[PDB]
Protein backbone atom coordinates (compact mmCIF):
# COMPACT_ATOMS: atom_id res chain seq x y z
CA UNK A 1 0.00 0.00 0.00
CA UNK A 2 3.28 2.26 -0.40
CA UNK A 3 2.51 5.51 1.76
CA UNK A 4 -0.38 6.84 2.66
CA UNK A 5 -0.27 10.75 3.28
CA UNK A 6 -3.41 12.57 5.29
CA UNK A 7 -4.05 15.95 6.09
CA UNK A 8 -7.03 16.98 8.27
CA UNK A 9 -8.05 20.38 9.34
CA UNK A 10 -10.05 21.43 11.41
CA UNK A 11 -11.87 24.60 12.26
CA UNK A 12 -13.07 25.10 15.57
CA UNK A 13 -15.91 27.74 16.32
CA UNK A 14 -13.81 29.69 19.15
CA UNK A 15 -9.82 30.50 19.69
CA UNK A 16 -10.52 29.14 23.08
CA UNK A 17 -12.00 25.52 21.73
CA UNK A 18 -8.85 25.30 19.51
CA UNK A 19 -6.32 25.60 22.21
CA UNK A 20 -8.33 23.33 25.06
CA UNK A 21 -8.67 20.62 21.85
CA UNK A 22 -5.26 21.22 21.04
CA UNK A 23 -3.73 20.97 24.63
CA UNK A 24 -5.48 17.74 25.46
CA UNK A 25 -4.71 16.21 22.14
CA UNK A 26 -1.04 17.30 22.18
CA UNK A 27 -0.84 15.56 25.58
CA UNK A 28 -1.91 12.26 23.74
CA UNK A 29 0.30 12.61 20.89
CA UNK A 30 3.17 13.58 22.93
CA UNK A 31 2.77 10.19 24.98
CA UNK A 32 1.45 7.48 22.21
CA UNK A 33 4.02 5.17 23.16
CA UNK A 34 3.51 2.57 20.21
CA UNK A 35 4.37 4.60 16.99
CA UNK A 36 1.82 3.68 14.40
CA UNK A 37 2.93 5.61 11.69
CA UNK A 38 4.10 10.02 11.80
CA UNK A 39 1.61 12.72 12.34
CA UNK A 40 2.89 16.08 12.96
CA UNK A 41 0.10 18.21 13.80
CA UNK A 42 -0.25 21.83 14.68
CA UNK A 43 -2.56 25.01 15.85
CA UNK A 44 -2.98 27.58 13.19
CA UNK A 45 -5.29 30.05 15.42
CA UNK A 46 -9.39 28.74 15.46
CA UNK A 47 -7.94 25.56 13.15
CA UNK A 48 -5.85 22.63 13.77
CA UNK A 49 -3.61 21.07 11.18
CA UNK A 50 -3.32 17.26 11.24
CA UNK A 51 -0.73 16.09 9.00
CA UNK A 52 -0.25 12.23 9.13
CA UNK A 53 2.21 9.83 6.73
CA UNK A 54 1.75 6.22 7.43
CA UNK A 55 2.56 2.92 6.13
CA UNK A 56 -0.41 0.89 5.48
CA UNK A 57 -4.43 1.64 5.65
CA UNK A 58 -4.39 -0.35 9.51
CA UNK A 59 -1.95 2.56 10.39
CA UNK A 60 -4.09 5.84 8.33
CA UNK A 61 -7.41 4.02 10.05
CA UNK A 62 -5.84 3.87 13.52
CA UNK A 63 -4.05 7.82 13.58
CA UNK A 64 -6.79 9.00 11.81
CA UNK A 65 -9.44 7.62 14.32
CA UNK A 66 -7.43 8.13 17.25
CA UNK A 67 -6.49 11.90 16.67
CA UNK A 68 -10.28 12.91 15.69
CA UNK A 69 -11.69 10.59 18.46
CA UNK A 70 -9.74 12.68 21.01
CA UNK A 71 -10.82 15.96 19.43
CA UNK A 72 -14.46 14.61 20.21
CA UNK A 73 -14.06 13.54 23.66
CA UNK A 74 -12.70 17.51 23.97
CA UNK A 75 -15.33 18.58 22.07
CA UNK A 76 -17.86 16.65 23.70
CA UNK A 77 -16.50 17.08 27.81
CA UNK A 78 -16.20 20.88 26.70
CA UNK A 79 -19.19 21.14 25.83
CA UNK A 80 -21.38 19.53 28.66
CA UNK B 1 -20.20 22.52 15.56
CA UNK B 2 -17.00 22.56 13.16
CA UNK B 3 -15.67 23.00 9.30
CA UNK B 4 -13.31 19.81 7.86
CA UNK B 5 -11.07 20.31 4.84
CA UNK B 6 -9.59 16.62 4.57
CA UNK B 7 -7.33 15.14 1.98
CA UNK B 8 -6.24 11.67 1.93
CA UNK B 9 -3.59 10.17 -1.20
CA UNK B 10 -2.72 6.58 -1.69
CA UNK B 11 0.11 5.83 -3.42
CA UNK B 12 0.51 2.23 -5.00
CA UNK B 13 2.35 0.42 -7.43
CA UNK B 14 0.85 0.86 -10.89
CA UNK B 15 -1.76 2.82 -12.60
CA UNK B 16 -4.09 0.12 -12.67
CA UNK B 17 -4.18 -0.53 -9.20
CA UNK B 18 -5.24 2.98 -7.96
CA UNK B 19 -7.80 2.88 -10.37
CA UNK B 20 -9.02 -0.77 -9.33
CA UNK B 21 -9.02 0.83 -5.44
CA UNK B 22 -10.74 4.09 -6.66
CA UNK B 23 -13.30 1.99 -8.71
CA UNK B 24 -13.96 -0.64 -5.49
CA UNK B 25 -14.69 2.55 -3.24
CA UNK B 26 -16.52 4.46 -5.43
CA UNK B 27 -19.13 1.94 -6.83
CA UNK B 28 -21.32 -0.43 -4.78
CA UNK B 29 -19.19 -0.28 -1.70
CA UNK B 30 -21.49 -0.60 1.47
CA UNK B 31 -18.55 -0.47 4.56
CA UNK B 32 -19.74 3.49 4.01
CA UNK B 33 -23.49 3.92 3.80
CA UNK B 34 -25.52 5.93 1.79
CA UNK B 35 -26.78 8.53 4.59
CA UNK B 36 -23.14 9.69 5.21
CA UNK B 37 -22.32 9.54 1.40
CA UNK B 38 -25.21 11.95 1.19
CA UNK B 39 -24.05 14.06 4.29
CA UNK B 40 -20.34 15.53 3.13
CA UNK B 41 -18.29 15.96 0.07
CA UNK B 42 -16.91 12.94 -0.03
CA UNK B 43 -14.80 12.41 -3.73
CA UNK B 44 -12.08 9.40 -4.16
CA UNK B 45 -10.79 9.09 -7.70
CA UNK B 46 -7.27 7.75 -9.01
CA UNK B 47 -4.76 10.23 -10.04
CA UNK B 48 -1.92 8.19 -12.11
CA UNK B 49 -0.98 5.61 -9.33
CA UNK B 50 -2.00 7.20 -6.10
CA UNK B 51 -5.98 7.24 -5.33
CA UNK B 52 -7.07 10.78 -3.82
CA UNK B 53 -9.98 11.44 -1.32
CA UNK B 54 -10.97 14.53 -0.47
CA UNK B 55 -13.80 15.61 1.92
CA UNK B 56 -15.42 19.11 2.78
CA UNK B 57 -16.88 18.78 5.71
CA UNK B 58 -19.57 20.85 8.15
CA UNK B 59 -21.51 19.77 10.74
CA UNK B 60 -20.47 17.72 13.90
CA UNK B 61 -17.22 15.68 13.98
CA UNK B 62 -19.12 12.45 14.59
CA UNK B 63 -19.97 12.09 11.29
CA UNK B 64 -16.95 13.38 9.88
CA UNK B 65 -15.11 10.31 12.36
CA UNK B 66 -17.58 7.90 11.13
CA UNK B 67 -17.40 8.56 7.29
CA UNK B 68 -13.19 8.48 6.90
CA UNK B 69 -13.43 5.56 9.29
CA UNK B 70 -15.59 3.81 6.80
CA UNK B 71 -13.50 4.92 3.81
CA UNK B 72 -10.15 3.88 4.97
CA UNK B 73 -11.69 0.57 5.92
CA UNK B 74 -13.20 0.48 2.13
CA UNK B 75 -10.02 1.37 0.40
CA UNK B 76 -8.71 -1.54 3.04
CA UNK B 77 -11.67 -3.93 2.03
CA UNK B 78 -10.32 -3.11 -1.50
CA UNK B 79 -6.42 -3.57 -1.10
CA UNK B 80 -7.49 -6.78 0.23
CA UNK B 81 -9.27 -8.45 -2.41
CA UNK B 82 -7.29 -7.20 -5.07
CA UNK B 83 -4.13 -8.42 -3.58
CA UNK B 84 -5.32 -12.18 -3.13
Amino acid sequence: PKRVQGKIVIEFPSEDIAEVVYTSVLYEHVSVPYRRSRVNFRREGRRIVLEIEANDSSAMRGTVNSYLRWIKVALDVLNI
Amino acid sequence: KIRAKVELTWEYEDEETAKAIANAVNVDNISIPEKLKKSLNLITFPDGARVVTKVKYEGEIESLVVALDDLIFAIKVAEEVLWS
